[PDB]
């Protein structure tokens, strides 16, 4: 129990020395067009796209 | 005498529109704005 005591006290005291990490970023697209044209002077043409 | 029965289709690549064709009226009509629930559905993202 000492030993334990006594390795968990070293371990949280010996911390501070260093304090430092690692970071990362996304860039991302997301699509949900759904697009209509017309055939102008035909509005009975027509695309979907 | 003849007598005998047939069934022909509508060949429907010459025939068989002359119709309203129920795709139009409803393609021109809504399908944009009802898309702009993209709003929305960024909304929603945001806070997801």
């Amino acid at each position: 129990v000492v030993d334990w005591f006594v390795n968990f006290g070293d371990v949280i005291a010996g911390f501070t020395g260093g304090y430092s990490d690692d970071s990362g970023a996304t860039a991302s697209w997301r699509f949900d067009d759904k697009k209509v044209f017309h055939l102008k002077n035909i509005p009975s043409a027509m695309v979907i796209v | 005498d003849i007598n005998f029965y047939t069934r022909q289709v509508i060949d429907p690549r010459l025939c068989g529109g002359l119709a309203f064709s129920p795709k139009l009226n409803l393609f021109r009509y809504l399908d944009a704005m009802s898309l702009s629930w993209n709003r929305s559905r960024l909304k929603i993202s945001r806070a997801t």
